């Protein structure tokens, strides 16, 4: 089914076929009507015009609510397979087979042609109920497939003899293809065949003198090889409109970035283009991108991001030149170049002002805090601060936003978590975001609606309830991950909680074999944390305390100088505390200890006070104190159950206590 | 695309509450007359870029009378010093 | 198929990280170990692959193509790509630049150039260099920084040129004088200059200041080594440099002493083990490959006898690397160092082999019991040490049957059979591990293991018979013996002090027995060398509260050190800087051993005056009712479509009623 | 109160309109064939006419999209904020019940089997919850992908001069979202009440 | 390569392009192509604060002058007015003064600069 291919704007072979079954439904003389499902398939990718931009917007549109079939590559050996699957499909099937055996001639395509304008397609429904004198069924313009139709008549009145005879020449090339087939040979006899060929093979008007004649020229012509052929230009397999194209391409981007499709047949197909439909078809280039980008080739992504943002700017009108630097922004982040992409950055703004045109303005600034939520660490170095979008997209405006303000409260409420707020506002702030995401389609937003999961979770994990945890985290989506944040992150952090479980299940060979890659990987900033917060705790379990005490105190106060990250602050200390008391002395820790407390108790997170509790009871047991700390723990026994995985250590403690 | 008032909820609170030049391409410029081609609508224009069966729609509509229309104005054959477009004219003010 | 690279970078020491080549030279993958990191393809054939420094501290990935050169920066920024004069053969890494050979002959004509064929370059940017010769292909440079021998072979004369080249920076960039020449086997026949190339194989080893470069040849089963010594008054002299007269004695050429140095399969350096240590791989069957370790400069040789038949494969590399242990925790480290710093190299490396065995049979003997942790290097060093020590029992006994393993060893039988080093050198071990088990005593966080070596040291008394003092010193309540009182840091520590009822004692460190420069010995027992200079200093009769400050700052103490210390010196030093911090309001410089934010911010402040650089600006925590879900949306929609200078007003003029009447 | 007020009233509009007037099963089939063919019965151009008519068309369309707009206000405003409560005080009141096990040392225990089953039950009405939240988003999309197609054939079956101001060039899956409109709210399953939502469940 | 800088010195590179115009210079192959490129060179050496360095390729260029007997080019002007005001802040005037009357031939902005600074210069000597 493997060919050459080349755009064509005429009617290309798959044309015919619909073209073929219009024609039995509506003549209605075999009392054959196509069911609804197999146009809907067949039509609907030629439908014109879908767009996608290459970053910067994730299936904003693109995701149809209901799951649609892959589109059908215009081989008949596609095609038959749809109809063929039906019992009585055969005869549907059989029906498409014949009327393509019965069209042997350019001038019978041209018989089908003429009957379906003059007849079958009509200008509007006042003239419907007037034509109840018609045996066949008549089409009105604006409908699904009298929309179509006309565009298919378009196609054919639009050209000269010159492409009506590549027409014919290439689905003769088309129909011999599916004659060397296994399916063909299935189909060799199939006597219904000859019963709907000589249906429309009547009133020929010759049998006797043209017809011997007639199969000469056809013969001729073709390739009967007992001489040497009639030399012609070489001739495409396979011709595809360009819509039809933009809808296969579509689906395969999609689909490869998260009914069988046929990658190798697409792909295949799509690396014969003469150069020249790539130029007229651009997303050809980035179709190589998304590629490059899954096996890691810094130079043939950036080449053809290149190569896709040179076509597209000149053949739309409106300026995207402020949109190119972008995406090669989000291509740098995405290899973690992150000063280069920087630089590429402010002279988007630069020529944002230029255009002078306000809606870019937000989609650059949304740009920003996306950039630096993935890289915090380079807050300072923007010349706008986080909290100042933050202030100017609230008050944006009232309306043509949609999305904005959803994008905008999330950006606080990340913000308020690390600036470790009061959890009065913090809920408040993830209300009004969680409250305007849902509140809109929340299928469509899938970007959006993952972030909100992860923070849900992340801040109901940090209240230590794990019950409400749980019910969200089933929401979250693997191997989704988002844009601009490399390709394999989703691999890193997947593998991750491996080593965590590891190190509980005591596997110390794995989890240090892990850290040998953390010294030499390219890892996202949220990712470098937990590696840092790994290599911690193994070193705790191995004994081995001058090292690790070296390295916490390093850690956290490079926690709140570089970026200002509070909840992995406060994982740290406490794990220096830990550290303290495991070595028999804890009691220089009831200075940190103390004043967390107090200052926690303001805060009212009870995860947070309760896990002080234990270290401030196992500090006093190892003093021969253990009187009052049993006296303690007595008290405030019934609000340290509810928080689960402290269940273990506060288990544990009792028996010492019995 | 909702813009905040297609939200039912922050609509309802707001009531409460108030108590493009055109450039050508490449394939646009034809080879026979250097005048490039400008589109008659914003239709014609598919999210900016232009639809190549579309242009070549139109041309083609341009086109197909212009062989019909030929005759008209300059041409004048010998014996008749008076072109046909005016035969018309005269042959709608004959009837009128 | 991907073939691995075996020399790729200079890193002083090695990198983490792999090179892959396709079957053809086309592709280049950057892979760590199984993650493809940034992928380079060309339509030419690629020649090698980088990751080297170019002089400017950068961190920069190049390949070499045929005529053009690419450069992706790695660590910061993007990438550069550079043209040549002409054609390249080949290109060789060297300290801060590269070296790169013409292309000699294609077709079959055979034609070259000799006048000029090497080009220096730096960094990409600035021009081209050319070398310098003083009284012809080079197959071997000197990549790493710190040897600095390049070996030469001109195909015709089939003879090896040794040279002494040394950098030169800011054209001749490098020179190269010749030392010695080495004459090929007649039965040595080369005949696609890489196919000609990759037959013979050269290694680089150097410790100390010798040097050595292992020639072999597997089809002839060739194996020759070519040492140096780097004399610092022979190496300046001008005559030694541009006559190249050089004496006799430090020339040598020997082979290895090995059981069939002519079934030598291949051989590798020790990338995990940086001293001269090689690997050596041996096949006595189709199917079984037999592992050593031999070591250049001194003649010790480790029998392992270790088997890998598929491991031979160059591919598999860094298994094979992988595959020898190494002490990777961070305790039996400092004691392994402690052993070099006062064990002969010879004694040391057969310690490392004999270490290595015992290491092998405890995991083959321990069944993962619980964990397997730091208990497993310790156990290993006790268990050495101890057969070290412990006169070999008789074969029928039982402990004899459970390590006869290790008895049979040709090392452990020469490592027993040697009277002088058995009769000093242990003493000196065991003293070195006193004195860390001293050192840790010092540092609170490490209890546990201080206590671990608490045992053995009391085994190792035990075993030589020492006073009853050691012995006792553990307990609450034939060598010779070199100390007769056991050093430690408390006794002295409580000499130097005021109202002290015991006499002035000296610690008697091991700084002189060592035989080194305290250089070596600070970086060994950090704590206790600023532990006795602190308090060498407080305890004078002139000291004052201000100068503790500048001490502290001098000897390197910050919060964390300050943090960790077994209660004792840890009191009075923190009473010492609470007193501090009351009286001292001036900026008296080094504020950040306080805790005080304003002084060291004002210090700030004033040092960027004085150079003319944070100034981290305080965020303002500001602080109620929580109000209903419908409220909060309400408020925000509404919210989508001076005060402080008046404020301030009211309390700059105050207590009347002035200013409000003249308004 | 959704089901009372939101639910009911727009199904009974629907059932009224379409059962009553003309009938599910052969409306079903004739609209696919004006969506497709544009084939207008004389039977259907009455019911454009004289059943739906420009009235009921206005407030078809004001019943539907309260009939989801307010629909998932309820779900994601009420819904997920008690659940999530319900979790906290179940969670919270587990722990009471097993400290005075300990502390009071008492011989009778009491099962805490009739809590868990309340934790989980809870956690699968919050899960199930979004899972309506996510499905109400979809039906929005596909309501109203319908009704500016159904405006165009209202219009031109009562104005024979309508000019077409929607296109369904803009969409390529313009067909499946209104096909798929058509069985969700014209079949067996749809005529139950719980069409919208679950209320059973 | 006078290009890239350029670029380098529009996008605050300022550390690359001295480089990249170093590279420019060897290229040329005639010296009085390199008027230009002195007077830009040594304005990136005035922002990386060192005014010191930038004073020898100062020199070169106005040197340029004098060796193509006296060429009198606009990018060596905007060199003399500069030389001439740095000198003043150096104290000394009488090798000052000799600057501004060689520039005495250019723009009508330039040559009044000068002139004034001939006479602040010859005020002091």
């Amino acid at each position: 089914k493997y060919g050459p291919l080349g755009i064509t704007n005429f009617i290309t072979p798959y044309d015919l076929c619909i073209l073929i079954l219009i024609h039995a439904h509506c003549s209605q003389d075999n009392g054959i009507s196509v069911p609804t499902a197999v146009f809907l398939r067949l039509i609907s990718p030629t439908r014109p015009s879908l767009e996608w931009n290459p970053l910067l917007k994730d299936n904003s549109n693109l995701r149809s609510s209901s799951i649609v079939p892959p589109p059908v590559l215009p081989i008949l050996d596609n095609i038959i397979r749809i109809l063929l699957d039906d019992k009585d499909g055969n005869k549907i099937a059989l029906t498409l087979m014949g009327y393509l055996e019965a069209i042997n001639g350019l001038d019978s395509i041209n018989r089908l042609m003429m009957d379906l304008e003059k007849n079958c397609l009509v200008n509007n429904y006042r003239s419907m109920k007037m034509r109840t004198t018609s045996t066949r069924r008549q089409m009105t313009r604006a409908s699904f497939l009298g929309t179509f139709l006309s565009t298919c008549i378009r196609k054919y009145q639009i050209g000269d003899f010159e492409m009506r005879e590549t027409i014919w020449i290439n689905l003769q090339n088309f129909k011999t293809v599916f004659k060397h087939t296994p399916l063909w040979l299935r189909f060799k006899d199939n006597v219904h065949i000859q019963k709907v060929k000589n249906c429309l093979l009547a009133n020929d008007e010759i049998s006797v003198e043209d017809q011997q004649m007639v199969e000469f020229f056809q013969h001729f012509n073709n390739g009967n090889d007992a001489d040497s052929k009639t030399m012609n230009e070489e001739n495409y397999g396979t011709l595809i409109s360009i819509q039809h194209l933009q809808s296969i391409v579509n689906r395969q981007i999609v689909n490869w970035l998260d009914y069988e499709e046929q990658s190798g047949l697409v792909f295949d197909l799509l690396d014969t283009l003469s150069l020249n439909d790539a130029t007229k078809f651009p997303l050809i280039f980035i179709l190589k991108y998304l590629e490059a980008i899954k096996e890691n080739s810094y130079q043939t992504a950036l080449d053809s991001l290149h190569n896709y943002f040179d076509y597209k700017s000149t053949g739309n009108s409106q300026n995207y030149f402020h949109i190119s630097l972008l995406s090669l922004a989000t291509f740098h982040s995405s290899f973690n170049e992150c000063d280069a992409a920087i630089n590429s950055f402010e002279e988007a703004t630069r020529i944002a002002r230029e255009n002078k045109d306000m809606e870019t303005l937000n989609l650059i600034m949304i740009w920003i805090i996306n950039f630096i939520e993935v890289h915090p660490e380079y807050a300072n170095r923007f010349y706008i601060t986080v909290e100042q979008i933050i202030k100017y997209l609230k008050n944006s405006s009232d309306v043509e936003d949609a999305n904005i303000f959803s994008n905008a409260y999330k950006f606080e409420t990340l913000l308020s978590m690390v600036k470790e707020s009061k959890t009065a506002e913090v809920s408040s702030s993830l209300l009004k975001f969680m409250a305007i995401t849902l509140q809109n389609v929340p299928s469509q937003n899938f970007d959006l609606f993952q972030s909100l999961v992860s923070y849900e979770v992340k801040f109901w994990k940090e209240l230590g309830y794990e019950s409400i945890s749980d019910v969200y985290e089933k929401f979250l989506s693997k191997t989704s991950s988002s844009s601009l944040r490399n390709y394999d992150s989703s691999i890193i952090n997947q593998d991750i909680k491996v080593a965590f479980k590891a190190l509980e299940e005591d596997d110390f060979l794995k989890v240090k074999q892990y850290l040998l890659k953390s010294e030499s990987l390219e890892l996202d900033y949220d990712q470098k944390i937990n590696l840092k917060y790994l290599r911690v705790k193994y070193l705790v379990k191995i004994g081995d305390y001058d090292l690790s005490m070296r390295l916490i105190n390093q850690y956290v106060k490079e926690c709140c100088e570089e970026v200002a990250d509070s909840n992995w602050r406060f994982k740290f200390e406490i794990e220096s505390i830990n550290v303290l008391l495991l070595s028999d002395v804890g009691i220089r820790s009831l200075p940190k200890i103390i004043k967390l407390i107090d200052e926690y108790k303001e805060i009212g997170n009870p995860l947070r006070c309760v896990i002080l509790l234990l270290k401030l009871c196992e500090v006093l047991i190892q003093v021969g104190k253990s009187m009052e700390a049993e006296c303690l723990i007595s008290c405030n026994l019934s609000t340290i159950l509810e928080f689960p995985f402290v269940r273990k250590k506060t288990d544990e403690l009792l028996e010492s206590l019995s | 695309a909702r813009a905040l008032r297609d939200i039912s909820l922050f609509n309802d609170i707001r009531k409460d509450q108030n108590s493009v030049k055109y450039i050508p391409s490449l394939s646009a410029y034809n080879v026979f007359n250097e005048f490039p081609y400008y589109p008659t609508s914003a239709s014609q224009l598919l999210d900016g870029k232009l639809d190549e069966f579309l242009m070549l729609s139109e041309q083609y509509k341009s086109r197909l009378p212009k062989i019909r229309k030929l005759g008209w104005n300059r041409f004048k054959p010998i014996g008749i010093n008076k072109t046909m477009y005016e035969l018309e004219m005269l042959r709608s003010r004959a009837r009128a | 198929e991907w073939q691995l690279q075996i020399n790729i970078t200079n890193k002083i020491g090695g990198i983490n990280g792999d090179i892959w080549l396709s079957r053809d030279g086309r592709s280049v993958k950057w892979c760590i170990e199984d993650q493809c990191l940034r992928q380079f393809t060309y339509n030419q054939k690629i020649i090698k692959a980088g990751y080297i420094d170019f002089e400017k501290t950068p961190d920069c990935f190049v390949v070499v193509l045929s005529d053009i050169a690419h450069v992706y920066m790695l660590k910061n920024g993007g990438s550069t790509t550079v043209c040549f004069p002409f054609q390249i053969g080949n290109a060789f890494w060297y300290a801060n630049g590269v070296i790169l050979e013409r292309e000699t002959s294609a077709s079959k004509p055979i034609e070259f150039d000799l006048k000029h064929k090497y080009i220096t370059l730096t960094d990409p940017m600035a021009p081209f260099g050319l070398i310098s010769i003083t009284n012809f292909q080079l197959v071997l440079f000197p990549s790493d920084k710190d040897k600095c021998i390049a070996v030469f072979l001109d195909r015709n004369s089939k003879v090896l040129r040794f040279y002494y080249s040394r950098i030169l920076s800011s054209s001749k960039d490098i020179v190269l004088t010749e030392i010695s020449s080495l004459k090929l086997p007649d039965d040595i026949i080369f005949t696609r200059l890489s196919s000609i190339l990759s037959k013979l194989k050269f290694l680089s080893l150097r410790f100390e200041r010798r040097e050595g470069l292992l020639i072999f040849h597997e089809p002839t089963h060739f194996c020759k080594i070519w040492l140096i010594d780097l004399l610092p008054d022979v190496l300046d002299s001008i005559p030694f440099k541009i006559y190249g007269n050089s004496p006799q004695n430090m020339i040598r050429l020997e082979n290895l002493k090995l059981k069939e140095p002519s079934r030598i399969q291949a051989m590798y350096i020790h990338e995990l083990l940086e001293s001269c240590l090689i690997l050596v791989s041996e096949g006595q069957n189709k199917e079984e490959y037999k592992a050593c370790l031999y070591d250049p400069f001194v003649k010790i040789t480790s029998p392992s006898k270790n088997i890998s038949e598929e491991l031979t494969k160059q591919n598999s590399l860094p298994s094979l690397q992988k595959l020898f242990p190494y002490p990777e925790t961070s305790f039996t480290k400092l004691c392994f160092e402690a052993v070099k710093y006062i064990t002969s190299p010879a004694f040391n490396i057969s310690f490392i082999f004999l270490w290595q065995s015992a290491y092998s049979i405890l995991l083959s003997r321990a069944n993962d019991d619980v964990v397997g942790g730091l208990k497993m290097e310790h156990d290993a060093f006790s268990l050495v040490l101890s057969l070290l020590i412990l006169p070999i029992p008789s074969s029928s006994a039982q402990e004899y049957q459970e390590y006869k393993e290790i008895y049979e060893r040709d090392l452990f039988q020469h490592l027993k059979q040697d009277s002088e080093i058995t009769s000093s050198v242990l003493p000196r071990i065991v003293i070195g591990l006193h004195l860390i088990r001293e050192e840790y005593s010092l540092n609170v966080l490490c209890r546990n293991e201080h206590a671990l070596l608490g045992q053995f040291l009391r085994f190792a008394t035990a075993a030589m018979g020492w006073p009853d003092l050691w012995q006792s010193y553990y307990v609450p309540k034939t060598f010779f013996h070199p100390l007769d009182e056991p050093p430690s840091i408390t006794k002295s520590l409580y000499s130097i002090t005021e109202n002290s009822s015991i006499p002035l004692c000296p610690f008697i460190s091991f700084s002189r027995l060592v035989a080194t420069d305290t250089q070596v010995e600070l970086r060994i027992t950090p704590r206790s060398f600023k532990i006795l200079g602190l308090y060498e200093l407080v305890h004078s009769p002139n000291f004052l509260p201000d100068y503790v400050l500048g001490i502290l700052s001098s000897f390197k103490v910050d919060k964390d050190e300050l943090q960790t210390y077994p209660l004792g010196i840890l009191v009075p030093l923190q009473n010492i800087l609470k007193i501090l911090e009351d009286k001292l309001s001036e900026v008296r410089d080094n504020l950040e051993l306080l805790d005080r934010a304003d002084l060291q911010r004002c210090s700030a402040i004033i040092n960027s005056i004085r150079s003319d650089c944070k100034v981290p600006l305080a965020k303002n925590r500001s602080s109620k009712k929580p109000s209903d879900i419908y409220s909060i949306l309400s408020e925000i929609v509404k919210s989508a479509s001076g005060r402080s200078l008046k404020l301030n007003a009211g309390l700059i003029f105050s207590e009347d009623k002035r200013f409000t009447h003249v308004v | 109160f959704i089901n009372r007020e939101l639910a009911t009233p727009y199904l009974d509009f629907v059932k009224r309109l379409c059962d009553e007037a003309y009938g599910y099963g052969k409306l079903k089939s004739e609209l696919e064939a004006l969506f497709l063919l544009g084939e207008i019965s004389c039977d259907l151009e009455d019911w454009l006419c004289n059943s739906v008519g420009e009235k009921n068309f206005k407030r078809w369309k004001y019943l539907g999209c309260e009939a989801y707009q307010k629909t998932v206000q309820i779900l994601t405003l009420i819904f997920v904020p008690a659940c999530e409560r319900i979790i906290i005080y179940v969670e919270k009141l587990r722990a009471i019940l097993q400290a005075f096990s300990i502390q009071n040392k008492l011989s009778y225990t009491s099962d805490l089997t009739a809590v868990e089953v309340l934790l989980k039950s809870s956690q699968k009405l919050l899960t199930m919850t979004l899972n309506s939240i996510i499905g109400l988003g979809r039906d929005e999309t596909l309501f109203e992908k319908f009704f500016i197609w159904f405006n165009d054939r209202l219009h031109e079956a009562l104005d024979e001069d309508y000019k077409l101001k929607f296109q369904f060039e803009d969409d390529l899956y313009f067909g499946y979202d209104l096909l798929s409109y058509f069985d969700r709210i014209l079949s067996k399953k749809g005529t139950e009440p719980s069409s919208i939502i679950d209320v059973k469940l | 390569w006078q290009v890239l800088g350029e670029c380098y010195s529009k996008t605050g590179n300022k550390v690359e392009a001295i480089k990249c115009y170093k590279r420019s210079i060897k290229a040329s192959q005639t010296v009085d192509q390199n008027t230009s490129i002195y007077y830009r060179l040594a304005q990136l050496y005035e922002e990386l604060e060192d005014l010191q360095e930038c004073k020898k390729f100062m020199m070169k260029c106005v040197d340029v002058e004098e060796l193509l007997e006296g060429i009198v080019t606009d990018e060596t002007v905007k060199a003399r007015l500069w030389l001439a005001i740095f000198e003043i802040k150096a104290g000394n005037y009488q090798l000052a003064y000799d600057y501004a009357m060689g520039v005495s031939s250019g723009t009508s902005q330039e040559i009044e600069e000068a002139r004034m600074l001939a006479r602040e210069c010859r005020r002091h000597m």
